[PDB]
RNA sequence: GUGAACAGCCUCUAGUUGAUAGAAUAAUGUAGAUAAGGGAAGUCGGCAAAAUAGAUCCGUAACUUCGGGAUAAGGAUUGGC
RNA sequence: CGUGGAGGUCAGUGACGAAGCCUAGACCGUAAGGUCGGGUCGAACGGCCUCUAGUGCAGAUCUUGGUGGUAGUAGCAAAUAUUCAAAUGAGAACUUUGAAGACUGAAGUGGGGAAAGGUUCCACGUCAACAGCAGUUGGACGUGGGUUAGUCGAUCCUAAGA
RNA sequence: GAAAUUGUUGAAAGGGAAGGGCAUUUGAUCAGACA
């Protein structure tokens, strides 16, 4: 399907950018119904989009 | 006829003055076509660990011997190419030097 | 519906020979510009690189 | 629908056509007549190779500044290309031709195809833009396809005066002669 | 972060992965480079490229409107621990 | 000789096919041109004595419109760069998610705005045209939805000036 | 639904052009007249 739109959508509720959600490929039939935002915090609190911890820049060689 | 075969495979003898930009894109396109002489079949496919094997160091850093393994298998109904098909997948190991193809047997 | 939706296809297709990228494409072409031909180059400055 | 000039049977005759059809057309007149005159089903047989870089079309008219290759041995002509936008719509009108003659209960293996046509469509006019502002034209070449498929058939008292002389040297030789 | 620095080079946060593609590696190009011996003999003319380049200390001529000239010239030194 | 109309005459021709157009088919005239056969066609048009002119084309770097040769040719080469699998689909180098790989590197390819544009923002349906390749995707197409102020602005005051 | 221009089929020609004039051969085609 198209999922560009809960791709978006799912940024703006967890708070970070459009780089760091994830989007489970084999649940693409329950992604493409989520059309709100209402619906998209279900997604996440059961375990179908998370929030991918931010890349290291370690300060040991500093 | 479902062959399951081992193979090193030496990318230094046929990445040979490639530019840099193209060297990563190119080995991807040699072991489609080695696989092709070994099993004589067309539709060759490559597991996504092994494109992750193949650009590991960056795109100007392919290995020089990789360690493949070779499935040929039987392809699903309502396909108009052959009812066979490779995968190319890897076998991780430490080094790839001083192993001979090998033929694995099946269960 | 499906006659008036007929009879949108068969006078859309003037425009489409003409490569209308709408039905609002009427940029008129005109037959020749002044500052291509309407000149004697000499020496000295001129219009153009 | 007004075909071009015929010279078979309309009893034992299918056909199909393609009009309006955005190609380009100086590709698709010699992709027709490398197949003009060949039988039915190894015409087919034949355009698929073409795809897949084993037979050739040869570019005999249309065929400046076309680079050589080395598949036009079997016609004779050094020049030769494989169009691919041209063939996926021409075996497209030799598989309606086939069904239309299936349609009508015609031979399988002695269909071959007959007259085949290939003429200029009107042109798409859309313009590009080039140095000091001036406007040139880009357009299209589209083309009209038409072919008939026709069932091959296994088949392939003048007057005379004379004088009153060389009635004689007949009738003279007759009575020599025994 | 290196550094005198908002220079140049690498990365985090956010963002893009768009600019028609494949196969080969001839000539002539465009862009970027290197070269023994000699060193402007080339040429309208050292045009281009090369050379010198940051910092510490030493040392600085003619001339002068006494302010300059001056980073004049020229010479030593630089890592790691 | 031929053309557009005009007065007169042939009680002219014609849906049983008038005018036109095509016609290496025929006949007459030195020639301008005239007549006939065939095919196409579908509603008006000729002979002759006279009158009248916006009455005869190969050129004017002629006017407008249309189409060629060159030619499937020059070309689509700045901005470091793409790769595998699955889903969707009649079809995927280009769409979507995931796995890798890279870049802009805080005087950015980031986040807001002033001039300026005017519904492009968002959803749904969908690919004839357009995005100089492609296309299932889009700032395209079809239909709808969306901008909420006692405090942010305008309105108010004066500047150079009108 | 004319011409430029083009497609297929049919005929014909062709050693660095093509087209034209007089004259005939060959090939295709055709009107007239003989009661």
């Amino acid at each position: 399907a198209n999922l560009r739109t809960q791709k978006r959508l799912a940024a703006s509720v967890v708070g970070v950018g459009k780089r760091k959600v994830w989007l489970d490929p084999n649940e693409t039939s329950e992604i493409a119904q989520a059309n709100s935002r209402n619906a998209i915090r279900k997604l996440v609190k059961n375990g179908t989009i998370v929030k991918k911890a931010v890349t290291v820049h370690s300060k040991s060689r500093t | 006829d479902v062959v399951t075969r081992e193979y090193t495979i030496n990318l230094h003898k046929r990445l040979h003055g490639v530019s840099f930009k193209k060297r990563a894109p190119r080995a991807v396109k040699e072991i489609k076509k080695f696989a092709k002489l070994h099993m004589g079949t067309d539709d060759v496919r490559l597991a996504p660990e092994l494109n992750q094997a193949i650009w590991k160091r960056g795109v100007k850093g392919v290995e020089y011997r990789l360690r493949l393994r070779i499935s040929r298998k039987r392809n699903e109904e309502e396909d108009a190419k052959n009812p066979l098909f490779s995968y190319v997948e890897p076998v991780l190991v430490a080094s790839a030097k001083g192993l001979q193809t090998v033929v694995v047997e099946e269960d | 519906r499906s006659k008036a939706d007929r009879m949108a296809k068969m006078e859309r297709r003037e425009r489409n020979r003409h490569a209308k990228q709408g039905e609002s494409d009427r940029h008129n072409a005109v037959s020749l510009s002044k500052h291509l031909f309407s000149g004697k180059r000499g020496v000295g400055k001129t219009d153009f690189r | 629908a007004r075909y071009g000039a015929t010279s078979t049977n309309p009893a034992k005759s299918a056909s199909a056509r393609g009009s309006y059809l955005r190609v380009s057309f100086k590709n698709t007149r010699e992709t027709a007549q490398a197949i003009n005159g060949w039988e039915l089903t190894k015409a087919q047989k034949y355009l698929e190779q073409v795809l897949d870089h084993q037979r050739a079309i040869p570019f005999r008219r249309f065929n400046s500044s076309i680079g050589r290759t080395a598949q036009g041995k079997e016609f004779g002509v050094t020049k030769a290309r494989w169009p691919a936008k041209s063939v996926k719509f021409v075996q497209g009108l030799l598989q309606n031709a086939a069904a239309n003659a299936e349609a009508k209960g015609l031979d399988a293996t002695k269909l071959y195809v007959s007259h085949i046509q290939v003429n200029q469509a009107p042109k798409q006019r859309r313009r590009t833009y080039r140095a000091h502002g001036r406007i040139n034209k880009y357009e299209s070449s589209p083309s009209h396809i038409e072919l008939v498929v026709t069932e091959k058939e296994e088949a392939v008292k003048k007057v005379v005066r004379l004088t009153s002389r060389q009635r004689g040297r007949i009738a003279a030789q007759k009575r020599i002669a025994a």
